[PDB]
């Protein structure tokens, strides 16, 4: 409808102007309409929220890296101030992630049908990613809760995509890569991560020649992202 | 991050439209006069912000007669002995032409004896001539197809004979290995070389007037060219014959099982076995020495002695999966292509990297002339011609 | 009803009743349809040919002879339709097309169902249609009764989609193949030639004026391939003969050139204009508009690949065929229609090209467009895939129209001064060809020479050729010699020339000397020899010429004798003669005679040419002669016998101006070594440079050489590369260097294996030494310890070494701090080469500490192939940001990433640095780095960024390699 | 007034424009050409040049046309000259 | 607590790449205390510079899109594009006015006669921000800001040229900004080229004076001056 089209155009304009907060707000308003989302709007929403979350992720990483050295130094006022700043950044990141997860659960993870598999795998992978993002900055039992939720979503996506897509599919390859990263970083299982990455890469290589021309570039890009984590972890 | 879209394809090599021909400059100058007769009836401000953070006309020499470029060689720090000068090494590559195939490229071949270029994709083979002086070419001398023969057939590989008189092609659903005659007044198909229910994916020719291929299921078949009957069949594991090298009396085979096998034609039995740390993606053999070059899937370049068979030795470690490999005619340097936008050149004795040339995307195939003057490289759907500067 | 159709086609083909003669060419065409090779059976035959040979006549003859017997049998139909008449914009289907082309034999169902087996489509003149051919997945009709544009049906028939298994024959010219050759399947190409090669010569010679030196004009006509090959058409041959006869008639009134096919092609058009106005008066106020419209229509057709013009192509240029016929006296436009459509064409494409060129000459005189109604739906942005194959004639005519006596005639006709603006564009193009960074391309040079000779003018050619200063010429035809000889007279700034004659003058045989119509031998001369002599005289007459290179020539005895005789002229000022890589063994006697006749000759490179005893004797006498002035003699790769060495020694001890001698790449005997030493040790030997690399020098021979050289006090440059030298030899050389009155400046030891003790001797000598400045020590097993010794020797204030080369020395990062200390401390060294050492990032970072202090006079640093990653880029940028003394830098064969290259570029941008030469292959980096390098070159206009770092030669560094 | 020739597909169209023309003796040229096409086509393929021989001249002469790039023209010309010299001597 | 804590908070925000926090903190610092230090003034410049640069880049891209689209004349897309551009313009104008009000009320007033570097720096900043306001305005509103910017620039330039050494980075930057203002805002086919030429010549005459302390920024500013001069001479 007309509002949907104008909101999509506004989101694309904000993407052009690098105003990712505005573009994410526009995409959220679009998906609040309770209408199925097409490929272009799905990619736009993914890009917007990925950028918005990544900014805060980088900020939090730098702040924590400085804070550990400052704690080793040992000035109480500096400790208090840096801790307050880190808690503020964490609260902003948590609010963003919680909004993304609630929007994901409320409308578009349930409006999908059974015959639709690509959308289901996409949204389950997004669930896994945005629970891992919360897990990265979590402590205590809430860390365990977010970890097991991320594991649930990722495992469901993997099981659904194992028997419905070609192993050279970009979505399948990206899901395998994110699984391996989650195992290596959150669960601390380098052997599992290496085994999974090696299996996915070998399956992709087996049918690399058959790979269709349009997805050739994306599959090659994701495959080259793989085997690099493999080389780094083996070394 | 080392997580999804972790700095992947961030840059982009803006390919130049490469107008540097004086004749074209004159033609364009004469053409703009018609437009102007018919018509009648930068950097912003570079204030206090750093620009080092990423966000007299020069004419290229033409390829005279489609053979040579007619320039002067580069200087050397020291003189060379007669034997020293017998072997030379390149120093740069200069792009001279672009051939516009309309589909994703799979194989290329040159045969600089007749000044032709064969580009093979999944739908057909296009034949170009190098004597057409144009910046970019988009009309081949011929366009061979085989799709109308059956319902849905794919093409995988093409091979060009050493004497440039015969062309071979093989694919997925074909009823055989198509053979074309090139020395006839007309370009026509000659034989069929039956292979009913197999996918070719690899071809080779032997100077004793025999052809051979290695199929997906591991079968390696040998045909007699003058009568087209199957001479020998060899069987190996699946996906183990994606590469094939023929020598005086041995067939060297490598595939995705990370095993290098050596079949002997007399006894039709395996004579050697070797294991590797990753899948073998490319094989090549030097034309003068006894070295076998292996390009692995994890980025390793390995040298093996085909005669002594003592042990392998890794020379250079590329950062990307190797897809193509070929030796120079004098066997003093080799070129490598892969998935990393670069065409790499390495010297022989130690494998030291000499130089690189960026490309637009994953490079799947390349070929070299017999006189070592040109390099054809097909990345996405265009074959680029490079002149080698010595 | 077959007989009725046969009779109808015979009656309708009442164009000729005389060419229906069966001939061997017809036999070849008939039997060529049979299965070729073993068994192929081709289905498509394509006939080539030039625009104006009898192709359409041949096709009409074929279809006519079918319906007479004695021709193609086993065929049902030979349906023929010329594509000229149709407009490729008609929705008519194939069946209704045949119906409309068939007057009264409807036979719809009968013809449809009778012969769907064996047809023979004869399509005539499909050479156009090239522009209108959409060639973008056109619909492929599978059967008749398909309502589509007739061009779509033609494409479908071509691609064997419409009525497969039906034979067809096509006729085109050698320009429409560009898109046609990729649309047919397995065609057979028949090339049809024109009149003959002897008939054309006879017909041209019949119409020669026979009043003056006419053989020169006759040969300049029949050796020009662009004119002669185009003269295959009988129409063009007739036009040429008529123009020649007209120029004969107008002996003095016509002053236009009698060649170039524009001088004689313009006499017809100009003289044959009207009969009235006996005096020189303007045409009219309307005939000018008619002429301009005709010219511009022809130019538009040329630019849009169109050769057939319809009524819509007229009436928009305000043009009418009656007006054209009234303006001219012949039929410039021919009508070839038979119905409401007229489809006019030019008589031969040469006229269309000529008028297209003439439009450029006369287009800015007045405002012509006000008389035209150009719409064309906003001129369709016009696109073109014309390339340059079909514009050659227009280019040649446009160049030829700049000649005087043509612009004057046009000025008379139009009562206005004619100064076209294309002249300066052509001159600018030729100038841009002349000035190139890495030399001039011989192909473009020869093309420009042909285009300039086309216009027989002096001011235009002189203005064009003003900035050459160096010429490379490839000669393989006589016309090439002619045009080069004509054009070289006006190259006044020329300094160096190189000429390659691979085949043309290599055999002396007066057998195939055009014996068809050859003129009387007594008052004549072989044409090739005469033109070679003219070219050599032009070469010898130039004043600023200094360097002559013979390239890969295979000159014979007569050619060499003629060249030497012409070079013996008084006006010749050639200093350097290079005969390397050329066969000149035949005329060595003439070379020796020339040696002592020209006093300006002071260089002779005679490499790779074998020498005999008598040749060496004659060369020695020529050098000894008081008239000789040769100073440099390169004699490398020649098979010097033992008997030549005593002659060399006698020449050395005699009175000579010789200063530099090269004896490279030929084995030197031990016995001959004593003679060379006796010559060298004498006080009468004044030799400054001696080169002895790649020789068979043993340690004993080297000891003999240095022992003889002990007493010498004239030699200043010595090279001993690629020789076996021992510690005793190095000790003897150091002893020779020790004593005063030595005067040795440059010493090259480039492939002599040197042991650490000899490095000790060298360091001891370099500790306190004068008169020695350059030391090359490349490719030697010198390690870190010997490097320390050398730097300790160099640190002394009493050391005057200037250049040190260590390109391929086994050096590592263990000596880099010492090298930095030596660089900081020294005060005379300025050039240091480190070319194939594994200094690595750590070594370069250590070196940068001493490099950045700028406390030395270092100016040239070679850092190529040192295995440098992007880690040392920070240190390198810091070093070169603050160092105003650095001038050159080598960085090739290294792995630099984008960030490192960006840092290096930012350092290059710094105003403090004064880098003049940078060694980089800018094509090995991404777009961002390339743009940054372009910005560097834009800001600093004198910076040379090229990968051939050793091409730059400030001082005489390559004295031993020339 | 018309001559027909077969142009093989592998010979580019760009090289039929600057032929090399020469004249020899018909008495040599007849046995030079012979009768059949096999080794003529083989020699043309080897030299990458096209050869055309005509005898319609003043009565005893041989008009020879050679097509192709200058190197190919030179190769064919030397082959013809050497073989003709061997025939005559 | 107060200004020292706010200063290190601004340092943390700079390291974490959150310039809005820096701007808020140093606005607080400036309002809290009258005097300011060298590093504090440098960071105060940097934060607002980054903020305004981001807004300016967004505005430039959006204005380019508007100008490209205005040819079609669609009555519905033009309205939204114009509204979005006005939103960006209001944001930029608010930021610039906040900076200028801060400068006027605290930085200029508290400077005494003896201080010269502070006066030149603050007047240069005032001129820069008035220019930033000017490059988006039209009409008498544009004229007022243009004349105010020129007045501030000239007042700073006089003091800089008659007290500071030509090699000083502040003087060089003021010369570069003044030349850019002349060339871009109103008119300077020759005036800007002349000013840049004299500044570059004066700097290059006595480069030994700049020593090593200000080598980097001085050479960078000189390089920018030479680049602008070469571009203008070519055009």
């Amino acid at each position: 409808m007309v509002d949907r089209e104008q909101l999509v155009q506004k989101a694309r304009l904000a993407e052009q102007a690098e105003r990712y907060d505005d573009m994410a707000a526009a995409m959220k308003n679009v998906t609040e309409l309770n209408e199925p989302l097409s490929n272009e709007e799905r990619n736009l929403l993914s890009v917007a929220y990925k950028n918005v979350v990544g900014a805060r992720r980088s900020s939090w990483r730098v702040i924590s890296s400085i804070e550990q050295k400052t704690s080793a130094d040992g000035n109480e006022k500096k400790i208090e101030m840096v801790r307050a700043y880190r808690e503020k950044i964490e609260k902003e990141l948590e609010a963003v992630c919680q909004d993304v997860l609630s929007l994901l659960d409320n409308y578009l993870i349930k409006n999908c049908s059974e015959t639709q598999y690509e959308s289901k795998v996409f949204y389950l992978k997004m669930k896994g990613d945005y629970y891992r993002y919360l897990a990265e900055v979590a402590t205590g039992e809430k860390r365990a809760t977010v970890v097991e939720s991320s594991e649930k979503a990722y495992s469901e996506a993997h099981e659904i995509s194992k028997e419905h897509m070609q192993p050279t599919h970009p979505i399948r390859l990206g899901l395998a890569l994110n699984y391996s990263v989650f195992y290596y970083e959150i669960q601390n299982a380098p052997e599992q991560a290496c085994h999974l990455a090696k299996t996915a890469f070998d399956d992709a290589i087996a049918e690399l020649d058959t790979l269709n021309e349009d997805s050739y570039k994306d599959s090659t890009l994701i495959m080259q992202l793989l085997r690099d984590n493999l080389t780094l972890w083996t070394s | 991050f080392l997580s999804e879209s972790d700095e992947l394809q961030d840059p982009q090599p803006v390919w130049d439209a490469e107008p540097q021909f004086c004749q074209g400059f004159l033609i364009q100058g004469l053409w703009e006069l018609f437009m102007d007769s018919r018509q009648k009836n930068p950097r912003h401000r570079n204030s206090l912000s750093d620009s080092a953070d990423p966000f007299a006309d020069k004419f290229l020499k033409p390829l005279s007669w489609g053979s040579e470029v007619l320039e002067s060689s580069c200087n050397q720090p020291s003189t060379a002995l007669w034997q020293l000068e017998r072997f030379t090494v390149p120093q740069a590559l200069q792009k001279v032409r672009v051939l516009k195939h309309q589909e994703l490229l799979l194989v290329v071949a040159v045969s600089s004896f007749t000044r032709h270029v064969f580009t093979c994709s999944q739908s057909g083979i296009k034949v170009w001539n190098l004597v057409n002086q144009v910046a970019e070419d988009r009309d081949p001398e011929s366009h061979l197809k085989c799709s109308v023969q059956d319902n849905k057939v794919y093409l995988r590989t093409c091979l060009l004979s050493s004497n440039s008189r015969t062309l071979f092609a093989g694919g997925y659903n074909l009823p055989g290995v198509i053979v074309w005659d090139l020395a006839a007044p007309s370009l026509y198909e000659k034989c069929q070389l039956p292979c009913e229910g197999l996918s070719c994916q690899a071809l080779a020719n032997t100077k004793e007037n025999m052809a051979l291929a290695g199929f997906t299921d591991g079968t390696v078949r040998i045909w007699d060219l003058r009568t087209q009957e199957i001479v020998r069949n060899l069987k190996g594991p699946t996906n183990s014959a994606r590469n094939l090298v023929v020598k005086d009396d041995n067939i060297w085979t490598g595939g995705l099982d990370a095993c290098l096998r050596c079949w002997d034609l007399r006894m039709a039995k395996v004579s050697l076995e070797h294991l590797f740390q990753s899948q073998i993606m490319s094989l090549a053999h030097s034309p003068t020495e006894d070295w076998l070059l292996l390009g692995l899937a994890n980025g390793q370049h390995c040298l093996f002695n085909s005669r002594k068979r003592d042990q392998v030795l890794t020379v250079d470690t590329k950062d990307n999966t190797i897809l193509g490999l070929k030796f120079s005619p004098n066997g003093k340097w080799w070129a490598s292509v892969g998935m990393g936008n670069f065409i790499t050149v390495h010297s022989m004795p130690t494998g030291a990297k000499l130089f690189q040339v960026p490309e637009v995307g994953p490079v799947r195939c390349f070929d070299m002339t017999e006189n070592g003057r040109l390099i054809i490289t097909g990345s996405r759907d265009c074959a680029s011609v490079y002149h080698i500067k010595y | 009803d077959l007989q009725d159709y046969k009779a109808h086609v015979i009656a309708k083909f009442d164009t000729s009743v005389d060419l229906h003669y069966d001939s061997p060419e017809m036999k070849l065409l008939s039997d060529a349809f049979k299965p070729y090779q073993k068994t192929f059976q081709p289905h498509t035959i394509i006939l080539h040919g030039r625009p104006g040979v009898g192709k359409s006549a041949l096709a009409r003859s074929i279809v006519l002879g079918w319906a007479q017997g004695k021709l193609f049998q086993k065929m049902s139909f030979v349906i023929f339709f010329s594509v000229r008449e149709i407009k490729w914009t008609e929705k008519s289907s194939l069946a209704q097309l045949i119906a409309k082309e068939c007057p009264d034999s409807w036979d719809l169902v009968t013809k449809i169902m009778s012969q769907p087996e064996r047809l023979l489509f004869v399509i005539d003149g499909l050479d156009d249609m090239d522009s209108v051919l959409q060639h973008d997945d056109m619909t492929l009709s599978r059967d008749w009764k398909d309502e589509q544009p007739i061009y779509i049906l033609m494409y479908s028939l071509l691609r064997k989609a419409l009525l497969p298994q039906s034979f067809l024959i096509i006729t085109t010219r050698n320009t429409g193949l560009e898109k046609l050759k990729s649309m047919v399947v397995s065609p057979l190409y028949i090339l049809v030639e024109g009149l003959s090669a002897s008939r054309r010569s006879q017909l041209v010679l019949e119409n020669i004026s026979n009043e003056s030196d006419r053989i020169q004009v006759f040969h300049s006509l029949i050796e020009n391939h662009q004119l002669f090959d185009q003269c295959q058409a009988p129409s063009v041959c007739s036009l040429v003969c008529e123009a020649l006869q007209l120029q004969k008639k107008l002996g003095k009134r016509c002053t236009l050139p009698c060649q170039t096919l524009t001088g004689l092609y313009a006499t017809l058009v100009f003289h044959q204009l009207t009969l009235k106005r006996p005096s020189q008066s303007a045409l009219s106020q309307e005939e000018q508009i008619t002429l301009v419209g005709l010219c511009m229509m022809a130019a538009e057709g040329v630019w849009t690949m169109r050769s057939v013009f319809y009524d819509d192509d007229l009436k928009n240029y305000s043009l009418k065929e009656s007006e054209i016929l009234a303006l001219f006296h012949m039929n410039i436009l021919l009508q070839v229609g038979h119905n409401s459509e007229q489809c006019y064409v030019f008589s031969h494409l040469s006229l269309q090209d000529f008028f297209a060129a003439l439009y450029y000459v006369l287009e800015g005189l007045e405002e012509w467009n006000q008389h035209f109604c150009f719409i064309e739906n906003q001129r369709s942005m016009e696109v073109k895939r014309t390339d340059d194959t079909r514009l050659l004639g227009m280019k040649r005519f446009l160049f030829g129209l700049m000649n005087k006596d043509i612009l004057k005639t046009l000025e008379v006709l139009f009562e206005y001064p004619v100064i076209p603006t294309v002249e300066q564009k052509l001159q600018h193009w030729v100038s841009l060809i002349a000035q190139q960074v890495n030399g001039t391309s011989p192909m473009d040079t020869l093309d420009a020479f042909y285009c300039l000779f086309e216009s027989q003018d002096e001011e235009f050619v002189g203005g064009a050729l003003k900035r050459f200063q160096e010429v490379w010429l490839l000669i393989n035809q006589k016309m090439d010699l002619k045009v080069s000889s004509y054009c070289l007279k006006h190259c006044q700034n020329l300094k160096a020339i190189r000429v390659d004659i691979r085949d043309l003058l290599s055999v002396d045989n007066t057998l195939e000397l055009c014996p068809v119509v050859t003129v009387q031998e007594t008052q004549c001369k072989p044409l090739l020899m005469e033109w070679w002599g003219n070219f050599c005289s032009v070469l010898g007459s130039l004043r600023n010429l200094k360097e002559l290179d013979l390239g890969d020539s295979i000159l014979s005895q007569r050619a060499m004798k003629i060249l030497c005789l012409e070079l013996r002229n008084q006006s010749c000022r050639i200093q350097k003669l290079t005969f390397k890589s050329a066969e000149v063994v035949s005329g060595l006697k003439h070379l020796w005679k020339l040696l002592f006749s020209n006093q300006n000759l002071k260089y002779l490179n005679l490499g790779n040419t074998p020498m005999k005893d008598d040749d060496m004797k004659l060369a020695c006498e020529a050098l000894k002669h008081p008239k000789c002035s040769v100073e440099t003699l390169r004699l490398d790769s020649c098979e010097l016998t033992i008997i030549g060495y005593e002659m060399i020694s006698t020449l050395l001890i005699s009175t000579t101006r010789l200063k530099c001698l090269s004896l490279a790449k030929n084995r030197v005997g031990v016995k001959s070594m004593i003679s060379l030493g006796n010559a060298l040790s004498s006080s009468m030997c004044l030799l400054q440079k001696l080169i002895l690399d790649n020789c068979g020098l043993t340690p004993a021979s080297c000891h003999l050489l240095v022992s003889a050289l002990f007493s010498n006090q004239n030699l200043t440059h010595l090279c001993l590369s690629n020789n076996s030298l021992g510690t005793e030899g190095v000790q003897q050389l150091c002893q020779f260097l020790r004593n005063p009155e030595c005067a040795l400046q440059r010493l090259i030891l480039n492939h002599c294996n040197i042991v650490d003790d000899a490095y000790g001797f060298l360091a001891m000598r370099l500790a306190n030494n004068t008169k020695l400045t350059h030391l090359s020590l490349t490719m030697n097993p010198v390690g870190d310890g010997a490097m320390k010794l050398l730097c300790e020797a160099l640190k002394e204030p009493t050391c005057y070494l200037q250049e040190l080369e260590l390109v391929d020395c086994q050096l590592t990062q263990n000596c880099c701090e010492d090298l930095a200390c030596m660089i900081t401390t020294t005060k005379h060294l300025k050039s240091l080469d480190l070319g194939n050492n594994a200094l690595g990032d750590k070594g370069v970072i250590t070196l940068c500490e001493g490099l950045k202090q700028s406390s030395s006079s270092l100016r040239r640093l070679g850092l190529g192939a040192c295995k440098l990653t992007s880690n040392c880029c920070e240190a390198l940028s810091l070093a070169i940001s603050c160092n105003p003394h650095l001038n050159s830098l080598n960085l090739v064969k290294n792995d630099f990433s984008t960030s490192g290259m960006l840092k290096l570029c930012s350092a290059f941008q710094c105003p403090v640095s004064n880098l003049g030469i940078i060694g980089l292959w800018k094509q090995e980096y991404y777009a961002r780095v390339r743009r940054q390098l372009e910005e560097v070159e834009f800001v600093k206009p004198h910076v040379v960024i090229d990968g051939d770092w050793y091409a730059s030669d400030e001082d005489d560094r390559n004295w031993w390699k020339n | 007034s018309l001559r027909l020739r077969t142009r093989p597909w592998w010979f580019p169209i760009q090289e039929v424009s600057n032929p090399l023309v020469l004249y020899m003796e018909a008495w040599v040229a007849e046995r030079v050409i012979g009768t059949d096409q096999a080794e003529i086509s083989e020699i043309e393929w080897m030299c990458q040049a096209l050869l055309t021989v005509d005898s319609v001249n003043s009565g005893n002469l041989a008009e020879i046309t050679i097509f192709g790039q200058p190197s190919a023209q030179t190769r064919m010309k030397n082959i013809l000259l050497n073989m003709a010299a061997w025939h005559k001597e």
